[PDB]
Formats: structure tokens, sequence, C-alpha cells
């Protein structure tokens, strides 16, 4: 089919040149003896032209193209912004005996009956995770391969991470599929979004702090205000800890508080504001504000409570 | 040197707090090592003593630490624990099984649970004895197996209640409560309803219904 | 339009199941509690009468 | 407490300078630049964020005070206006100097320098310009400031601080 | 404050049930729960590492290691 050929060509064109061999080796759809026939010294365009011919000579379905897409995706995994789900269960419910095949079948069937045409793939990852790629369609349209959805589900745990691309239309359906396939009664969306899936994972599983205590110069210059400097240093160290901070890039606050400062004393309505913080490495810029003299010694708790509360978007009322 | 005394006091306090927290009071410990190398192989021989509430123990073992380039694997090759000769034979046979299995952590866990249930049994017997001196005959002792309930005026009618602690093959501990009836025949031909032959099952249902001490209290009140 | 109805009725059933599951269990120990209580009362009365 | 010019007797061949500002790194760099060279006198540099200072008894007498203002920050200007109210009027007679930083990069500037010009004129004192982030420019300002300090301490015969007032007076 | 026990082990239930009272029994229950898991995982991994000859395909296993399924042929 020409569609699968175009899909494979586009996916390969996305791949960087230096790491193309590792992706091809992991995919291993093409025979190993075929690989050395192609030469990677020449132009990228020539290499993709040859690879299309080799993969077309053999039978190539859409499933292996989807598998190549999953393999390419889990290498980069910072091209999308991720969101977190949390599932809950009843008090008297017993611990389940997870079975991969049953999970795959249930997640298949729910989508297959609710919609009509839909493609879902699986790639059982090491370290107890599952990668899923879903192409959305309905009774009267073929699946759209340009806009897939990726979800990472950690078995035996209540958490699943999903990519926000086109999931807005079919969010309740995917929620039902996830909560049925894994035998959970309810599901809610955690208000914590980021582009670093590993930082999200470390925060959500709260394993960013791994230190456990076990037993097994030019004297002419005089620095006044020295006690204040040492006190602010101590307060900053206590508040921000001593571990390496997880890497975020954004934080948002919504304010609905009254103005209290002669000026707007008679006003009885809140002052409506929305503010955002953006940085290449947030929580590291914030740590350095007080020693530099731009903030007071203890920062407000709204800023020092990101990883502990697993919160990224806030709302404040009077 | 005063600060050094301060560290000594702090360490003594920490040791006491930890020992009372876990429930294991550890005595002196000696380690003797021999290096037997071919990838490096090192062997160690250990010796330590201690006690846990009533029970006391002293044990000697040795571990072989097979150091290599990518793993540090240590296996307890030889274990040996010796007990003070009490009459608690079930603890001794559990000692034998654990020695065969060569596991140290499981031994400590099972010993804790065993002595813990033993303390419950002893305290319950003592409390219920001091509650009713007139209807309890503690024939063998509070720290012993069985119990005797009888009337002072007449010794003909008496029921015996047995409390036993059992250690399973896997290692976990669980008790069991049964009873026996020392009843003369004259009472048997006396009453026709005769439900005392069903006493085991009914008693177990009663004790599971609302607790152990409650069932014993109800029975002793009924007997009186 | 029908797809949404399917989704919401599925939510309905998924929420309803735990309640029945809990209620059946509760009745199950309640009845046994009553029966065992009556048996214990009968046995204690009989033994007290026999000893008296 | 109010700082006083002639509270304590002078030391033997010693001069002291006080630098007041919000940016601590700039103050440290300036102090190092002042102290690196060799001079006939003995120099001491004190660093403070604002006035009044924390109380102490061992403090030697202060000979010259420099107020450094960042033109990229309103906070520094407010801090200096607050600090200016805790020094007695006798101390402005040739013993106070204003230093302004950041006029090189005009795009960053939050303060119009008419403001610092008018402030310096109001308090009858000189106004200096330097970009303290550049080391080559900072090196020469350190030496100029050392020479002014030596004049103020009385280490050059025939010239005092009150005389230095007329030398540095601006026509308008 | 913080810990290193894995997520799929149920610490929350044990903590809620035994944390406020009888802390040492809470510790011993956690010890049992962790030892059992380590033992089961060790059995599965050692079988996979050693006797790859007899097994036809990789065995099925889950993170908590409470459901094993494999097809073995002996010669």
């Amino acid at each position: 089919d020409e569609t699968v050929a175009e899909f494979i060509k586009r996916t390969i064109l996305k791949i960087p040149m230096n790491e193309l061999t590792t992706i091809l080796k992991a995919w291993d759809f093409l025979s190993e003896n075929q690989l050395q026939t192609v030469n990677f010294r020449q132009r990228k365009e020539s290499v993709v032209q040859h690879l299309i011919h080799l993969c077309e000579e053999k039978r190539a379905s859409i499933s292996d193209a989807a598998l190549l897409d999953i393999i390419y995706m889990q290498f980069h995994q910072h091209q999308k912004v991720w969101e977190v789900f949390q599932m809950s269960k009843g008090p008297g419910e017993d611990v389940d005996l997870f079975d991969m095949k049953q999970f795959k079948n249930s997640f298949k069937k729910i989508l297959q009956r609710a919609l009509k045409n839909v493609t879902v793939s699986f790639r059982e990852t090491e370290e107890n995770a599952v990668w899923i790629r879903i192409a959305w369609g309905t009774q009267y349209t073929k699946p759209n391969q340009y806009k897939p959805t990726y979800v990472v589900y950690y078995s035996q745990t209540p958490y699943a991470f999903t990519s926000s691309s086109m999931l807005r239309r079919n969010t309740p359906l995917l929620g039902q599929a996830l909560t049925i396939a894994s035998k959970h009664h309810q599901i809610v969306k955690m208000d914590l979004r980021s582009r670093y899936l590993d930082s999200l994972k470390a925060i959500v599983f709260k394993q960013y702090n791994q230190t456990f205590e076990t037993h097994n110069m030019d004297s002419r210059i005089i620095h006044e205000n020295i006690v204040e400097k040492e006190r602010v240093q101590r307060i900053t160290q206590e508040t921000f800890g001593d571990y390496p901070q997880p890497q975020l890039e954004f934080a948002q606050y919504k304010l609905e508080t009254k103005f209290k400062s002669s000026i707007l004393a008679e006003r009885e309505e809140p002052l409506r504001c929305l503010i955002k913080f953006s940085s290449p490495h947030l929580l590291e810029a914030l740590k350095s504000l007080a020693p530099a003299g731009i903030a007071d010694a203890p920062l407000s708790p709204l800023l020092t409570c990101i990883p502990n509360k697993r919160m990224n978007y806030f709302k404040i009322r009077d | 040197s005063k600060d050094l005394k301060n560290q000594l006091g702090h360490l003594e306090s920490e040791l006491s707090f930890l020992s009372t927290l876990t429930g294991i009071n550890i005595r002196n410990h000696s380690k003797q090592t021999e290096d037997l190398t071919s990838i490096r192989k090192v062997l160690q021989r250990h010796r330590l003593s201690g006690n846990c509430h009533m029970v006391t123990f002293q044990l000697e073992f040795q571990i072989l630490e097979i150091q290599n380039k990518e793993r540090l694997s240590s296996a307890v090759t030889d274990l040996n624990i010796i007990m003070e000769p009490t009459e608690c034979s079930e603890l001794s046979e559990f000692v034998s099984r654990a020695e065969e299995r060569k596991d140290l952590f499981m031994f400590f866990r099972s010993l804790h649970f065993f002595v813990e249930w033993f303390e419950y049994r002893k305290r319950t017997f003592k409390h219920l004895k001091e509650k009713y001196p007139d209807a309890v005959y503690l024939s063998e002792g509070p720290s012993s197996c069985s119990m005797g309930i009888r009337s002072a005026s007449r010794p003909g009618f008496e029921l015996v209640i047995v409390w036993r602690i059992q250690i399973d093959e896997d290692g976990k501990v669980f008790p069991k409560l049964d009873l026996l009836t020392k009843v003369p025949q004259r009472a048997l031909e006396l009453d026709k309803n005769r439900a005392i032959e069903t006493a085991p099952l009914s008693f177990r249902t009663l004790v599971g219904l609302l607790g152990i001490e409650a069932a014993l209290e109800s029975l002793i009140k009924s007997l009186c | 339009k029908k797809r949404q109805r399917m989704i919401e009725v599925q939510d309905e059933l998924l929420r309803l199941e735990p309640q029945l599951k809990q209620l059946q269990t509760k009745y199950d120990e309640l009845k046994e509690r009553k029966s065992s209580l009556r048996n214990a009362a009968y046995f204690l009365s009989n033994l007290k009468q026999l000893y008296q | 407490s109010v700082l006083r010019p002639l509270d304590k007797l002078p030391g033997l061949n010693t001069a002291t300078i006080l630098l007041v500002g919000t940016e601590d790194a700039l103050l440290q760099q300036l102090a190092d630049s002042m102290l690196k060279e060799d001079c006939a006198s003995e120099l001491k540099v004190h660093l403070a964020k604002s006035l009044p200072l924390p109380s102490s008894v061992n403090r030697p007498r202060i000979d010259l005070i420099v107020f450094v203002v960042n033109l990229h920050s309103k906070y520094s200007l407010q801090n200096t206006e607050e600090s200016l109210r805790h020094v007695d009027a006798s101390f402005f007679l040739g013993k106070v100097c204003f230093l302004a930083t950041g006029a090189g990069r005009e795009s960053h500037c939050s303060i119009h320098r008419h403001t610092v010009v008018k402030l310096a004129h109001t308090y009858q004192s000189p106004l200096l310009y330097c970009d303290l982030e550049v080391e080559g420019f900072r090196a020469t300002m350190a030496q100029r400031l050392v020479r002014v300090l030596q004049i103020c301490a009385g280490h050059v015969p025939g010239v005092s601080a009150l005389n230095l007032l007329s030398l540095l007076r601006s026509s308008e | 404050h913080h810990h290193s026990v894995p997520v799929f082990i149920p610490l929350e239930e044990i903590a809620a049930k035994y944390l406020q009272t009888n802390i040492q029994h809470f510790l011993f229950s956690l010890c049992e729960y962790l030892n059992a898991y380590s033992g089961r995982k060790y059995q599965a991994d050692r079988l996979q590492s050693d006797f790859a000859a007899l097994l036809t395909g990789p065995l099925q296993r889950n993170p908590l290691c409470n459901l094993l399924s494999f097809t073995y042929k002996l010669d």
C-alpha cells in the first residue's frame, strides 16, 4: 500500500542521522543481513530511498509502521507535553492478579465497540511499564494516523501518563477503557502538566529525595550584615532542601483575592489576576532569589510547595 | 573531654531507645575474618549474643562474601544458634528448622511473634486469676499451657481449657483455643438435653463471636 | 448522539456495581452473626441449667 | 542611631571607607579592586546594605561614605533615599559621594538620570559614573576613590574635606 | 517524610491501619510484606537465569510477582 510507505518514509525522515542505526536495530523488522547492503555514508535522502525499497520488497503492514512510531517516540519523549491520571478503587476490593493479555483484550474491546475503526498498538517496556499508541476513528471515517495518542501505564499502580494532542474529543472514552481494563472504579485527572516525563514520574512516585541517614581571606574587608546573610542562607537551605531539584519549566497561579492597601478601600469585589512563571530550569531559579537579594528570606509557601503537593496549576480565593 | 562524655551519653541514649523500640537487646559482638582469595573471595565469621524479653539467645554464624567486578553476593553458608534448655520443645524444633533453612531474619521475626503471643497468654491468665480467686485453679502456672476452672465446694464437675502456640512450617505463628470436659457420668444421665457433647464447636463459635476474655468471663459466671 | 448515551449508561453501571457488591457482603455476615448469637445463647443457657 | 563624622579619635596612618548598596557582588568586586594595589596608608573597607548599621563598639571612625545606586533598579534608589535620613548634616561637608552604575546600557535603565543629578545637587555632593561589571573601567575608579579617601582622612597636608568641597563644586 | 519502598507494595493501607498505634507491629508487618516480595522475585529471576534450556518461551510475570505462567518441556 502507498499509505504505509508514506507513513514509514515520514517516520524515518523524522529520525536524526547519527542514531538511525540504533532505531533500525531495535525495530529489527528488516533482516540483519539486509542492513549492511545499505551504506549510511551517503546522503540522507539516498538512504531513505533505499530503505523504502527494501521495506517495500518485503510485506509491510500498518502494525509494524505503528511499532516503528512507538520505538521512535520513546527515544525522544520530550516532543510532547504530558498529563497525569489517577485511578481509585473501593475499600473492600481485593488485590488483583494482573495479566497482560487480559488487559490488552479489554482495552481493545472497549474501544472496538464504542467506536468502529480504531488502531491501537502495544510495546511491553522493561521496568514494568506499557506503551500504547492509539489512532482515532469512527464508524464513518478511517483512522487518522497523523494525530495519535500515547499513554504510558504502570501496571499494579494507580497512575497513567498521557499525551495531550487530540484526546479532548474522546477523553471520557479513554478514561472508561483505562478504568475497566485495569479493574478500577473511578478516575480523575491530576492538575500537573510538564514536558519532562521523567520529572513528572519522580514527583508522582515521590522519589526525588533519596538521601537516608544511616550509620553503616583579605581580612582588611569587613562584612557587616553578616548575621542576616547567614540567616537567609540557613532559611533557604531548610526550605528548599539539599537534594537535586526535579526539572520543571512552568507554573501557573490564578488569583481572586481582594486588594488591601486609601486606595480601593470601598471596593468589595476581588481583583482578578493570572500570573505565570517560565524558566529553563524552574525550582532552581527560585532557590537562588533570596541569597541574591530579590526576595525575602522565607518565600511564600505557594512557591516552595510544588513537588510536595504534586501540584502545578493553582487557584487562590480570599 | 566533656564533649566526648556528651557523645558517650548521646550514643547510650540512642542505643537504649532503639533497643526498646525493636524489642531486641543485643549483647557484645565479635567478628573474625579470613581472606581466602583465588574476582575476590572473602569469608567472615561472626558471634553475637542477646535476649528478647524473657527469651535469651546466643548464636554463631559465618557468611561468604563473593566479591566480583559487578556484584557483591554474600550468602550465609553456616549458621548455628543455641538455646537455653527450657521445656518449650516447639521453639526448639523451630530452631532446628530455621537452622536447616539458614535464614536469620525469619528467625528473629518468628521469635518476636512467639514471645509476644506468650506474653499475651501469661498476662491474660494472671489477670483473670486475680479477678476470680474463687473459681480459677491455675494448676501448672501462669506462664504455662492450660487452665482449670472448678468450684471449691465440689470437685466433681470441672472443665479444662488449653491454650497453645504453634509455629507453622512456613514460619508464621498462630494460636489455637480448645477445651475438654471432666464430667462424671451422673450428670450425663441426669440431663436429657445433653448439649455438652457439642461443647467444642459451640465454644469456638462463642469465643469467635465477641472475644476471648468475654467468653471466659461469661462461662465462669454461668458456672458460678 | 447515541454514542454519548452508551458512554453515560456505561458510567451508570460501573458506579452501581460496588454498591450491590458491598450490600450483599454486609447481609452475609449479619445473618451469620444472628444465627451464631442464638446458638451461643442456647448453649450457655443449657450448660448453666445442667450445672445448677 | 545616627552616624557622626568626628565621634572617635583617628588611628595611626589608617583610612576607612564605607560602601552602601543593594548589590553585594558589585560591592565585593569594588572593594577588591580598591585593595589590590599598594599605597602609603593602611586601608580598611566596610560593606553595608543600608543605614543605620547594626550596633557595635569596636567600629573605628568612618572617613568617607559612598552611596552606590543601580540605574536598572528602583529598589536601590528607594533604599538610598531611605538611608540618607540617618546621617547628620555635619557629615555632608565634603565627606559623602554618590556613585551611579549602569548608564552605559541605556535600554536596561529604569531611572532617568535627571533624578540622580537632582538628588546629588540637592544634597550638595559629587556624582560619579562607572559600569562596575567591566573590570578595566572598575580598576581606575577604585584608584580615584582611594585618592579621595586619602584626602578626606587628612593624609595630604594643606587640603581637607571642606577644601575638597570647593574643588568638586559644579557650576550649575 | 520520605521513603524508598516501591509503589506497588501497599504501604498506605498498613500505614493507615497500624501507624498511629503499635508502631513496632507496623514495622514488622512491613518487614513481612517486603521479605515475601523479594523472595518471590528472586525465585522467578533465578529460574529465568539458570534453566533457559527447558523453557520454550519467556514466562509471564507482573511487578508484584504473584502470578507466574510458563510452558516447560523436559528431555
